[PDB]
């Protein structure tokens, strides 16, 4: 009862991953803390629209590695531009290790949830992504009293029930005995998206621009001689190859590592190449002359 | 003091954060969104690294009132450098589109936190330009040419997004678009072919229409462009020479390679086709096996 | 070639193993590794200089 | 051949490996490895050869 | 189960607790190695003369 | 997506043997001995060694 208890979907903003990325990946081989700055709705919907970098502290992440004097201000900094939400979690960083919360973190997030219950924890490793889905995942306190008479599980009900979950290590003690892990949604529109596809007008400028036609030949040269290289590869495949079960032939005349598709991609690749090449230069013929 | 802007690369947390901060203060109809931007200065390559909102008004009534905060960019500044101090203010956005002769006023007051001259960054946040997201201009004076005073001005200076690699990673990920436009297979770079000459071509309509205002509704000459034009007269490629037979030459010595390549792939065509009907051939057998081996199994049960 | 069997040699001093762990032990246990590849024949070769 | 304190075996130890490996197995598609020498007082008995 | 475990089977394990995957009966030596490059001899008795 | 974990950085390691075909046996230079899973179209006709 009381608290409905069930684990937010945070909705992450574009500006705010990028941001968590940036200053995780300057830091490194280091910890990094902040403050995560959003609206809270619903009874399980939390916006973390933007984010603050707190400086980097000389313990490491702990319980005073805020400090309130840069808190303050740079909250009140945001305050003149408008730009104002409220403290809805907190961020900090394992440089080196996938996402949980060590003895220390839990017990900052123990300080979180006084200030608001329905907080995140996030935990950003800053290398470890080179997707970056992953190794980012929010943490919300599950009650106390939950825990005990084992009321615990209550975060099924009213969400996908699509769950996204690795590791026993520090990761799963840290569920049992305290959070729930739910995965991060991203929220985007599509001006973030359009900003992101463009890279200037030279992206398009480049399709006209022909390179030097020593490259070229250059390129066509050594595919041509490549080809007779990877025939004779291929003949070698159908030297016989009429003996028993197709597995044991993949084996002695190297089926596996094929000769047949490495000489289909060859040609495709030096056949199209050409055909962008020959259609570009006879563009540009006559459209400028 | 240098006057060293000659690229400009930003970062995507810029062009996505002005995006944010015009919508953090609602302007609207005219109304801007100046805030500050952050990065390397006083070098050839800018790196503009991040970007933040300042205090900011602007009136419509005059475009030479605005309010802004001397002390916010003050502590915004000590802030930073713990963060990081690589990170210094380098000067200022503007929502733009339109450039206005008031902002090089406000480029005075930003002269005065760095050594450099402030570059003003033109991001588009309405999202006309299919292109240009960004547009990057420079104050410089200079004694402007054919009995002109000396005139400050705004002039262009190249720019290009390229993304730090920490950003990188945030790109990929929500990028999950087939991109239309993201030099692919035969097909991708089809579809360009085609978008590069309405590209050119529109670009080029522009020039016209320019040089036409200038002799009917008297635009000031601006020397600079006209040179430029000068130049695009002799770079005109001109048949007849021996340069432009020897391309013709290079187009048949290019698609003599495209021919042997799709001989060598008919082959490998012809291959699997080979393959199936060997297949096929056995699985004939397989299937009339069944009916005699039917027989077999029907015999048993009778006995047993 | 002929007793069919797996003739391993072993070529040299067996201090020669570090970069897994020290080599001086691995000419112990090989009594162990030689009866797990079993029908084996071991060629620990030491042309002997040790005077 | 030696073997005084430990220090004399690690040397000799090199020795032994240089000619068992020396030797053909596979048999060499290599030039057989080149050696010089100021002199062959201080080479092996017989070993060379 | 601890039916199919006997002593001296060679197993492999995760990082995350070590937790059992499948029994190998393949074996990872230091003369396992030395084994493999050189493979078999070709000789013969009259590969070695008198 | 695959061929950026195939691109740098990396930590070099030293192939043993396998022990199926998608999975092998290694051991690390940062001195862990790793079972660890075997990319396809891969060229297995030397990995094996």
């Amino acid at each position: 009862t009381g608290r409905d208890d069930t684990k937010e979907t945070v909705y992450i903003s574009s500006i705010a991953l990028l941001k968590m990325l940036k200053h995780g990946r300057a830091g490194v081989p280091m910890e990094v803390m902040g403050l995560m700055l959003g609206e809270f709705v619903d009874d399980y919907t939390v916006n973390v629209v933007d984010v603050f970098a707190m400086p980097q502290s000389g313990t490491g992440v702990s319980v005073e590695a805020v400090d309130d004097v840069f808190q303050a201000k740079m909250m009140d900094m945001l305050k003149q531009t408008g730009r104002d939400q409220m403290v809805v979690g907190w961020y900090h960083s394992h440089p080196g290790f996938g996402c949980w919360l060590s003895s220390v973190d839990v017990n900052t997030q123990k300080s979180f949830e006084q200030l608001n219950s329905r907080a995140v924890a996030v935990v950003v490793d800053p290398i470890q992504s080179v997707k970056g889905k992953v190794v980012i995942d929010a943490f919300r306190l599950i009650d106390t009293g939950a825990l005990i008479n084992n009321l615990e599980p209550r975060q099924t009900t009213s969400n996908t029930g699509l769950l996204n979950k690795a590791n026993i290590q520090a990761l799963i003690h840290g569920l049992n005995r305290h959070y729930y892990s739910l995965n991060i949604d991203y929220h985007k529109t599509a001006k973030e998206t359009k900003m992101l596809m463009n890279l200037h007008k030279e992206q398009w400028q480049s399709g006209l621009k022909m390179y030097d036609y020593e490259e070229k030949e250059e390129s066509n040269l050594a595919a041509t001689k490549s080809m007779v290289k990877i025939a004779e590869q291929y003949s070698k495949r159908i030297e016989e190859e009429k003996e028993l079960t197709e597995e044991e032939l993949k084996t002695r005349y190297v089926g596996r590592q094929d000769p047949k598709k490495h000489l289909s991609e060859t040609a495709d690749e030096t056949l199209e190449n050409n055909i962008v090449s020959v259609l570009t230069a006879g563009v540009n013929s006559v459209a400028i002359k | 003091m240098s006057l060293q802007h000659e690229k400009v690369t930003i970062a995507p947390l810029v062009l996505l954060s002005a995006l944010d901060h015009y919508e953090r203060t609602q302007t609207k109809e005219n109304k801007r969104c100046v805030g500050v931007i952050l990065g390397d200065a006083n070098s050839s390559t800018i790196r503009v690294t991040n970007s933040f909102a300042l205090p900011f008004e602007e009136d419509e009534k005059n475009s030479d009132v605005w309010f802004l905060d001397h002390n916010y960019i003050e502590n915004m500044n000590e802030m930073c450098k713990k963060i990081n101090a690589k990170e210094k203010l380098i000067g200022w956005y503007h929502s733009g589109p339109k450039l206005r002769a008031s902002d090089l006023k406000i480029n005075e007051l930003f002269k005065k936190y760095t050594q450099n001259n402030p570059l003003l960054l033109i991001v588009d946040v309405k999202q006309q330009g299919v292109g240009l997201p960004t547009d990057a201009y420079v104050a410089i004076e200079q004694v402007k040419d054919d009995g002109t005073s000396t005139e400050k001005t705004f002039l262009h200076l190249p720019c290009t997004i390229e993304a730090e690699e920490a950003e990188e990673i945030g790109v990929e990920h929500l990028l999950r678009d087939v991109r239309d436009q993201a030099a692919g297979g035969l097909s991708i770079r089809l579809t360009n072919q085609l978008k590069s000459l309405k590209g050119l071509q529109s670009k080029l309509k522009d020039v016209v229409e320019y040089l036409d205002k200038v002799i009917n509704k008297e635009l000031p000459i601006n020397h600079t462009i006209l040179g430029k034009l000068q130049d695009v007269f002799n770079l005109l490629p001109n048949l007849g020479t021996p340069d432009d037979d020897e391309i013709d030459v290079e187009n048949h010595d290019r698609i003599n390679i495209s021919n042997n390549l799709q001989k060598a792939l008919t082959v490998k065509t012809n291959d699997e086709l080979m393959v199936i009907y060997i297949s096929n051939l056995v699985r004939s057998i397989i299937a009339f096996d069944d009916l005699i081996e039917n027989k077999i199994q029907n015999k048993k049960i009778q006995e047993q | 070639h002929h007793t069919d069997c797996k003739f391993i040699r072993v070529s040299g001093a067996e201090l020669v193993q570090k970069y897994i762990g020290e080599g001086s032990r691995m000419v112990r246990e090989l009594f162990v590794m030689a009866r797990e590849h079993a029908p084996s024949i071991i060629f620990m070769d030491e042309i002997d200089s040790i005077g | 051949f030696d073997a005084q304190t430990g220090s004399d075996r690690e040397v000799q130890r090199i020795l032994i490996e240089l000619l068992t490996q020396m030797d053909g197995f596979d048999q060499s598609t290599n030039v057989k490895v080149i050696m010089a020498t100021n002199r062959a007082d201080t080479l092996d008995p017989a070993l060379l050869r | 189960n601890v039916k199919d475990l006997k002593a001296s089977q060679r197993v492999c394990l995760r990082s995350d607790s070590y937790m059992l995957h499948k029994v190998l009966e393949n074996k990872a030596d230091p003369l396992v190695s030395l084994m493999m490059v050189e493979k078999v001899p070709d000789s013969t008795y009259d590969m070695v003369g008198g | 997506e695959v061929k950026r974990i195939q691109s740098v950085p990396l930590v070099i390691g030293q192939f043993l043997e396998p022990i199926d075909q998608n999975t092998g046996i290694v051991s690390s230079t940062t001195g862990m001995s790793y079972v660890v899973r075997i990319l396809s179209t891969l060229d297995r006709e030397l990995l094996k060694p």
